[PDB]
């Protein structure tokens, strides 16, 4: 999920507002993208064997 | 690419893999105006006087 295509699509004035909300949305794609990781984590541990 | 994603991670060195970065996106060419043309003007001299 990109986060800032998420909340603020296509919108500078949105962008800017969002930044001052620190770094949420680098968890966002930190965490979904360690959830992805992990798909192939789980699909080689079980039939990579 | 390789310093924009030294950008992201917020390292001077990068270790082999593969890194998400922000997504590219086309941006709008020109503009473009769709409004129904119209001859009248609203009454407002009629609204006000
Ligand atoms: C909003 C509006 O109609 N304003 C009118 C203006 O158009 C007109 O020129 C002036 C003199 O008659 O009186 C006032
Ligand atoms: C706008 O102009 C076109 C011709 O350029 C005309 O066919 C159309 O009816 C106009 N629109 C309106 C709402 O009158």
């Amino acid at each position: 999920v990109d986060c800032t295509m998420y909340i603020c699509g296509d919108s500078t004035e949105c962008s800017n507002l969002l930044l001052q909300y620190g770094s949420f949305c680098t968890q966002l794609n930190r965490a979904l993208t360690g959830i992805a990781v992990e798909q192939d984590k789980n699909t080689q541990e079980v039939f990579a064997q | 690419p390789l310093s924009e994603t030294k950008c992201t991670l917020k390292s001077f060195t990068v270790e082999k893999g593969i890194y998400q970065t922000s997504n590219f996106r086309v941006q709008p060419t020109e503009s473009i105006v769709r409004f129904p043309n119209i001859t009248n003007l609203c009454p407002f001299g009629e609204v006000f006087n």
